[PDB]
């Protein structure tokens, strides 16, 4: 019953994150500033400090500006924020960018680090070097004179897992996460999808170090074919622009990208190309020794007992992926429960592989053939 | 349980902390006179009349206003095609506006310069001498097609295979150009309203006017819809607009003028015919996959920044790429680094690329770069 | 209502003059309501289904 | 994609039209046999069974291909009715040659070669026909043959080709016992296998045709049981269902 | 495998009973969550429970020999005699050789060269002796480093460069003596200590000492180039030298307190000032009595001007220090006589605790600490030197209710006693620092956030610790400005090139230019190195006390 601790200890941190004027001055500025303030597009800078502002109603009246804190921050697009009905600028401009890109952006990893992850060595390597190396030990790069490579594809049959080396990566990052699926870019509106893909760049700038992870890349991205029926996806615009983000023109400063696909020959060439993805890495479906430390890893924190052979399990089927060794040792313990066992014995492993591997038929009369 | 014991007695330190922790002259005279000053809403004047003025002007979405001048103005400085600003209560024009500047168009003026020379691209000599020409010489020097009173092609389409140099050749034009560089956002002309995008290129046109000799980089045709099936269900009706408004105004009834358009394609087949057309582009400048002495030149350049030893060879590297883009040449170097890092060698050598001329060439699913087939010998 | 109370994404009640926050009102969801089904329960059939 | 021509080989080293012309296979008549110490059997399934076609042929997918040798088939009509006719010719050909009963391996080679070739030439689809060899040679004995559009042959104790094949290996696998099939029992495993393999209810005799081979006096003497004989192997069947009943 | 041995844990009575059945296993369940419960001493189990463990894992690791691992527990218990019954066992097997060299790091502040002579009687190999002084622990680090690397001038090198004005000139110096184990620092440049001025030259004389960390002989030669310096500044930090000479010296150290000590305001007073931090550098703990006679009648001369008692007091907290939960010691016991004789003289306030504070460290449940509180408890200024001795006090382990008291008392809106008490917290606790972020933006304290860089305290060199110091990098205050880098500093030990450009571009005044300097001077868990951080509670010290602070030095 230490349940009780833990779950303390979460209400505790919700309760801190919940906890978490000037006499003359403020007073003055409260005043000055209407109860309803409508933030709108600056068009023009005067000199007089009356600046023409646009806005929905496009009323763009030259309006004065008296800023206690600061008004040398006033920009051509900067959103101004305005009085209600004197619709002169109140002060600082609003700073907030909009609100789809904010739900990408990720504080919590659920998963730890890649510890977790089973067989997939050489893979963390090459995820560790173009993201978690360069930022620890930027020194090395310099040396070698390398410039570190800032782009990664993930590319496995079903269930290798390619995910969760990248919720590894979010556990263990210096860099800001965005989480963005590749399938979030379905705006309607003709235009908008494109500009989204600024947007997600464009905060991953501001937030200066940052890793992308677009999952599922083959609905943003693939083939770059003809109109041909003359639909027009306007998804090839969409998938242009994150062309252009990646490597068109000017520099992806300090922004890396971690993108995930079950088929990689769908993908477009120019997306998948040195200077977009400078490193790929590819997730097999896992063998022997790979499949013995899943086995372990999923079977850790549940009873065992001497009986159950792993080896055997791991050795007579050949074709499980990951996701499916986690799935026989959930389904085991099922097993198990039916017959009000907590312990585990081999017969439910064997019985649990059984279940789990139904829907997987594959092959035709390719055996006296050859 | 105790090691989560202590995390939630430091979670509970921290609560205690949190609640015991609770236990310019613009400001001044100046708003008293601000809050009576009014506001005088933009609008666009269309017409004058003799006598009365009786200016008649459209607000941006209201109505045509006749709105006589302001008794604090000059008539002659109120002129007919002039912005102005109205006060609503007055009615009346109390002071006129200067021109719209439409910053977004100026926004895609890249005012910076790229620090990109054209010694960084290699193996395609040829494909810089041809956009020097419509590019640099024309406008630098334009005495000598004057000489054989021969026209600049005032055009050039870039395509090649993804990777060749295309836009690194176009950030070194930007870095000498001497004149003003337009980079299009091609996302940007795309817009929710009807036409709205179209509009825009035709401010890219004027701004361009405005400007004495100017290059404008067309980066992406194809999201300018650079295509014209033009279908019955018109779902690219906006933006084939767009692109009719950029290709008339490129040419036909008085050209670019003194505008130079270079427009860059990774798929040269998709764009529409009319663009393709010479005139609006004279030169198609193709990059190709480089040959044998330009791998080795991208190799040599890429390499140049890395510290390795004195003997290496890039020409057998080179030999070892038998059809290499410079971007996957490019990855040959930063990946022999790399598993010199691997290793802690400081200093790499010849061995470390062919491994990498292995990983990223024959690695990679190529087939044909890596061979199991005994075949051919 | 306090600060805390508000949260993005939410439907609150701006004041017809001053817009200020009067309440937070919920029931901020697109059409895909009328897909939940949850109302007028199905029949109940467990007992109904054969082998 | 790689389909079409027998000629083209898929990415992966496979010829799918040899692959579908075996899949093919499944859809025609059962066809099953069993080795039987002292003898040897072939089963068969009379589908599109009528009541206005006569049947006045003698067997229908039962066809003798020499003195001591036979062949059931299943697949594409017409190329069954070509390829029994070269078995028949390869048959004498090797009898005027050598002046001996083909031994019934090498006729199966001979036209699994001719199956082969039509696989390696362009020209010509991959043969639709699957079919099993029932014979007795001095070489090698009572022995059970099956062949594959694809060419590929073999010799089995038991194996079944034609509909639910596998339903009816499964079966043999379990029921066959090595060495001690004794002919009269191995007829039996047929009803049992052909009752579950069949849809139809009571394998009634007109849906099933059986050919035995067997040596009697040093001469083969290949026989196709007629509907009196398989009524009664049929009764029996059921009889010994009956006795399974209230045990079962 | 003792996962329901634990169970018995609560009732101590668990002890006596594992010790009874604990044989087959040598570790396992002697490790794992008995070695856990040890951890869960320092994490989450009170300390008078965890002395207990300590004597019940010494009991079974006794079984199971490996005096090592029974020698830790022994330094965690802080007994002595605990320690020296394990040195017997150690010295009868001969690895011994590696737990003598490793114990001169690893032994606690109960003794110096004390623990060296713990064992002596038998001699034997004279392992411990010399293993355990400072003959052993620094005399092969010079030909290790070698094989490593070449020592020279390279942090010397215009990027390692600290720039000059004055201010930074000395502190230039400084930091390539930091990088100084490479000796050539006075060698370097003509005269390099005459550029050096005021406190600046006191620092430059000490480089001598910092020049060599070990070698009494070589030590001379420093002494020899600067003998009988003719300005004081010299003079001081020449006799600063002479204690920097060695961890332990037995030799220079006694005429080093011989030479000058006027023992009233002098030059030749202030001159020794230097030697009396030096030898206080020799040792650390609490009740030691070897050279305690020397520095006794330092700070019974109680001189009105803090610098006589504020080295003395630096000196007592580092040089006459052994038994645990503090002690009484002759001079610590008329520091607080010398204490309640000045009314006024911040200064003292904070410079009597770095003594009393000192002797109050290396404690457990520290009640003769809180007696000599009671003793102390008078006038504000001295109720805050109370709380700087309260807080270094506090036992320094897993118990929450030491860190949760001083956390309600720096809540209060008057924090000038409280200083100090964010930093204490950090001292606390050494195992999982989920408590470690503070909330410095809510706290309103000038003070509170001048400390609240110098809480973070000395760390490997994780990069949370350096994005938080960039983010305060320029507070509106110049202390909170200064302290950044300082504590960057501390987790030095980009991993440097960030924070010198960074640095660099922020500052640009002198003020700004120095602290710089400071994390940039090293660019490049030991009970006795407890010492520097304590040594520099506030960098409030003005750019004189600056100067005197450079003498902080003890970790690797
Ligand atoms: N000839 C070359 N010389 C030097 N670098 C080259 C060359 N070709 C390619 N590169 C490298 O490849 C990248 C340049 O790609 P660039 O900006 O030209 O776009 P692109 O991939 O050709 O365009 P698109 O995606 O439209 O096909 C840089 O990493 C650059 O160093």
């Amino acid at each position: 019953l230490e349940r009780i601790k833990d779950y303390l200890l979460m209400e505790e941190e919700f309760i801190r994150n919940q906890e978490q004027k000037q006499e003359e001055e403020r007073s003055k500025v409260d005043d000055l500033r209407g109860t309803p303030m409508s933030v709108g597009t600056l068009e023009e800078i005067i000199d007089d400090n009356h600046a023409i502002v646009s806005t929905s109603v496009g009323s763009e009246h030259y309006v004065s500006i008296l800023s206690f804190v600061d008004k040398d921050l006033l920009e051509p697009g900067c959103s101004v924020l305005l009085n209600h009905k004197v619709h002169a600028v109140i002060g600082v401009l609003m700073d907030d960018t909009d609100p789809l890109v904010t739900v990408m952006k990720v504080e919590k990893a659920p998963q730890e680090t890649y510890a977790d992850i089973g067989g997939l060595d050489n893979q963390i390597q090459e995820i560790k070097e173009s993201v978690e190396l360069p930022l620890t030990h930027p020194e090395y790069y310099e040396e070698m004179g390398i410039k570190p490579p800032k782009g990664v594809i993930l590319y496995g049959p079903p269930g290798t897992g390619k995910t969760l080396l990248a919720k590894a990566v979010a556990n263990q990052t210096s860099a800001t996460f965005l989480r963005v699926v590749g399938s979030e870019l379905i705006q309607k509106y003709l235009g908008d999808g494109p500009k989204l893909v600024r947007e997600l760049f464009r905060v991953a700038e501001e937030h200066a170090p940052s890793i992308v992870f677009i999952d599922e890349i083959d609905a943003i991205g693939t083939k770059r074919y003809d109109s041909n029926s003359g639909g027009e996806r306007e998804i090839q615009r969409t998938m242009l622009e994150l062309l252009n983000q990646l490597d068109g023109f000017d520099s992806r400063g300090d922004v890396k990208v971690i993108m995930a696909t079950n088929r990689i020959e769908t993908l477009d060439p120019a997306l998948i190309r040195p200077g977009r993805i400078d490193r790929k890495i590819e997730f097999p479906l896992p063998d022997e020794k790979t499949k013995k430390r899943i086995f372990q890893i999923h079977t850790s924190r549940m009873t065992l007992a001497d009986d159950v052979t792993l080896d055997d399990l791991i050795m007579a089927k050949d074709d499980l992926s990951g996701a499916d060794i986690k799935a026989i040792c959930t389904e085991a313990g099922l097993m198990a429960l039916r017959e009000r066992r907590m312990k585990v014995t081999n017969e439910d492993f064997k019985k649990s592989k059984e279940n789990v591997l139904y829907k997987k038929q594959e092959g035709t009369p390719e055996g006296l053939y050859l | 349980d105790d090691i989560q014991q202590l995390l939630k007695k430091i979670n509970e330190l921290t609560g205690i902390k949190e609640s015991d922790t609770g236990l310019l002259a613009a400001d001044k005279q100046t708003l008293q006179s601000e809050q009576p000053l009014q506001v005088a809403r933009c609008t666009k004047i269309i017409n004058a009349d003799s006598e009365d003025p009786k200016y008649i002007i459209n607000v941006k979405q209201f109505a045509k206003f006749v709105v006589d001048l302001s008794d604090q103005v000059a008539p002659t400085d109120i002129e007919e095609g002039m912005r102005v600003g109205v006060d609503r209560n007055k009615y009346q024009i109390h002071i006129p506006l200067p021109p719209k500047i439409d910053p977004t168009v100026t926004m895609m003026q890249v005012e910076e310069k790229p620090d990109v020379t054209y010694s960084d691209v290699g193996g395609c000599k040829e494909q810089i001498e041809k956009l020097r020409e419509v590019v640099e010489t024309p406008l630098l020097h334009p005495e000598r097609f004057v000489n054989l009173g021969i026209e600049p092609p005032k055009g050039v389409l870039l395509f090649g295979p993804p990777g060749t140099g295309k836009t690194l050749c176009a950030r070194a034009v930007a870095n000498r150009t001497d004149a003003c560089f337009i980079r299009v956002i091609g996302s940007e002309l795309v817009q929710k309203y009807v036409g709205e995008g179209a509009r825009m290129v035709r401010e890219l046109f004027e701004m361009a006017r405005t400007k004495k000799a100017c290059l404008i980089f067309f980066d992406e045709i194809d999201a300018i819809g650079g295509a014209r099936f033009d279908d019955g269900a018109g779902g690219d009706n906006e933006v084939q607009r767009t692109m009719l408004e950029l290709i008339n105004q490129l040419d036909g009834f008085d050209p670019r003028g003194n505008i130079k358009v270079l427009m860059a394609t990774n798929r040269p087949d998709t764009l529409d015919p009319a663009l393709m057309r010479p005139g609006r582009l004279d030169r198609k400048i193709e990059f190709s996959l480089p040959d044998l002495e330009g791998r080795t030149h991208i190799f040599k350049i890429h390499a140049r920044s890395m510290s390795v030893e004195r003997d290496i060879r890039f020409e057998l590297l080179a030999r070892l790429c038998p059809n290499s883009t410079g971007a996957e040449i490019r990855s040959v170097c930063t990946e022999a680094g790399m598993f010199a890092i691997r290793a802690r060698r400081k200093i790499a050598t010849e061995k470390d690329f062919l491994e990498a001329v292995n990983k990223v060439i024959k690695s990679y699913a190529k087939f044909s770069a890596t061979p199991r087939y005994m075949t051919y010998n | 209502i306090d600060i805390n109370d508000v949260t993005p994404n939410c439907r609150v009640a701006l004041r017809n003059d001053s817009y200020t926050l009067h309440k937070i009102l919920p029931n901020k969801v697109d059409p895909l309501v009328s897909l939940m089904m949850v109302e007028k329960v199905p029949d109940s059939t467990y007992e109904m289904i054969g082998g | 994609r790689y389909d079409s021509r027998t000629t083209i080989f898929s990415p992966e080293g496979r010829l799918y039209q040899v692959e579908y012309a075996m899949e093919a296979i499944g859809h025609a008549g059962t066809c099953l046999g069993i080795l039987a110490n002292d003898g040897v059997l072939l089963a068969a399934e009379r589908r599109n069974i009528h009541k206005l076609l006569d049947e006045v042929f003698f067997s229908e997918k039962i066809y003798k291909l020499n003195e001591d040798m036979a062949c059931s088939v299943a697949g594409i009509t017409s190329d069954a009715n070509v390829l029994t006719n070269e078995l028949r010719l390869i048959a004498q050909r090797y009898l005027l040659q050598y002046q001996e009963p083909i031994p019934c391996e090498q006729l199966v080679t001979a036209l699994c070669d001719i199956k082969q070739a039509y696989t390696q030439f362009g020209g010509k689809r991959p043969f639709g026909v699957s079919l099993l060899y029932i014979g007795w040679d001095k070489h090698y004995g009572f022995q059970l043959y099956q062949s594959d559009p694809s060419g590929n042959y073999g010799g089995w104790k038991a194996t079944c080709i034609g509909n639910n094949s596998a339903a009816a290996v499964s079966m043999l696998k379990q029921d066959y016992k090595e060495g001690e099939m004794t002919l009269k029992s191995a007829l039996a495993l047929a009803i049992k296998v052909l009752n579950k393999t069949m849809d139809v209810s009571k394998l009634s005799a007109e849906k099933v045709e059986i050919a035995t081979l067997t040596r009697e006096n040093g001469k083969t003497v290949i026989r196709v049981l007629k509907q009196k004989e398989v009524e009664q192997l049929i009764k029996k069947h059921e009889e010994e269902e009956a006795k399974a009943e209230r045990e079962k | 495998p003792l996962l329901t041995l634990v169970k018995e844990i609560v009732p101590l009575l668990m002890e006596i009973e594992q010790v009874d059945m604990l044989e087959k296993d040598i570790d396992e369940n002697a490790y794992a969550k008995v070695c856990l419960y040890l951890t869960s001493c320092v994490n989450y189990v009170p300390e008078p429970e965890n002395s207990a463990l300590l004597r019940c894992a010494l009991g079974v690791f006794r079984k199971f020999s490996r005096f090592p691992e029974a020698l830790r527990l022994a330094l965690m218990l802080n007994d002595m005699e605990l320690v020296e019954d394990i040195f017997t066992s150690c010295k009868d097997v001969v690895m011994l050789g590696r737990h003598g060299v490793f114990l001169e790091l690893s032994e606690d502040v109960e003794e110096y060269e004390d623990l060296t002579e713990i064992m002596s009687n038998v001699q034997l190999n004279s392992n411990f002796l010399a293993l355990a002084r400072e003959l052993d622990i620094m005399e092969p680090k010079v030909p290790d480093d070698i094989y490593k690397t070449h020592l020279e001038n390279n942090r010397f090198g215009g990027s390692g460069s600290q720039v000059d004005s004055a201010r930074m000139n000395l502190a230039s110096s400084f930091v390539n003596g930091f990088v100084n184990q490479d000796k050539l620092l006075t060698d370097d440049g003509n005269k390099w200590l005459y550029k050096n001025k005021d406190h600046g030259m006191l620092s430059a004389a000490a480089s001598l000492g910092m020049i060599l960390l070990w070698d009494v002989d070589g030590g001379l030669t420093q002494i020899d180039k600067y003998l009988y310096s003719s300005e004081d500044y010299i003079k001081s930090g020449a006799l600063l030298a002479c204690g920097i000479v060695n961890s332990g010296v037995r030799n220079e150290c006694d005429p080093a307190l011989a030479l000058l000590s006027d023992y009233v305001l002098h030059n030749s007073n202030t001159m020794r000032l230097g030697s009396i931090f030096g030898l206080g550098l020799a040792y650390a703990g609490s009740n030691r009595e070897d050279v305690l006679t020397l520095l006794l009648p330092v700070m019974g001369d109680s001189k009105s001007s803090m610098e006589v008692a504020g080295v003395t007091a630096l000196a007592c907290g580092m040089i006459a220090v052994g038994s645990c939960n503090g002690d009484v010691t002759s001079t610590i016991l008329q520091t607080i006589m010398e204490k309640s004789e000045t009314e006024l003289k911040d200064t003292y306030a904070r410079w009597l605790p770095l003594g009393l504070g000192l002797n109050h460290l290396g404690k457990g449940e520290a009640i003769e600490a809180i007696l000599a509180a009671l003793e102390v408890v008078s006038e504000p200024f001295r109720s805050f030197a109370n709380t700087l001795v309260d807080v270094c006090a506090y036992a320094g382990s897993g118990n929450v209710l030491k860190v949760q008291q001083l956390l309600h008392i720096c809540s209060e809106h008057f924090d000038s006693k409280e200083k100090e008490e964010d930093k204490d917290k950090k001292e606390k606790k050494d195992k999982d620092k989920k408590e470690a972020p503070a909330d410095m933006g809510a706290h309103q304290g000038v003070a509170v956030l001048g400390i609240a860089l110098i809480a973070m305290g000395e760390e490997i060199g994780a990069e949370m610790a350096l994005r938080t110091f960039g983010h305060l990098l320029r507070y509106g205050e110049p202390t909170l400005r200064r302290a950044v880098p300082l504590a960057l500093a501390l987790i030095s030990v980009s991993h440097d090139a960030d924070p010198e450009v960074s640095y660099n571009s922020i500052f640009a005044a002198r003020l700004a230019a120095m602290l710089r300097q400071l994390a940039q001077y090293h660019a490049k868990k030991g009970t006795l190195t407890l010492c520097p951080y304590h040594s520099d509670r506030q960098l409030m010290s003005q750019v004189a006390v600056a100067g005197l602070l450079t003498v902080l030095v003890s970790f690797l």
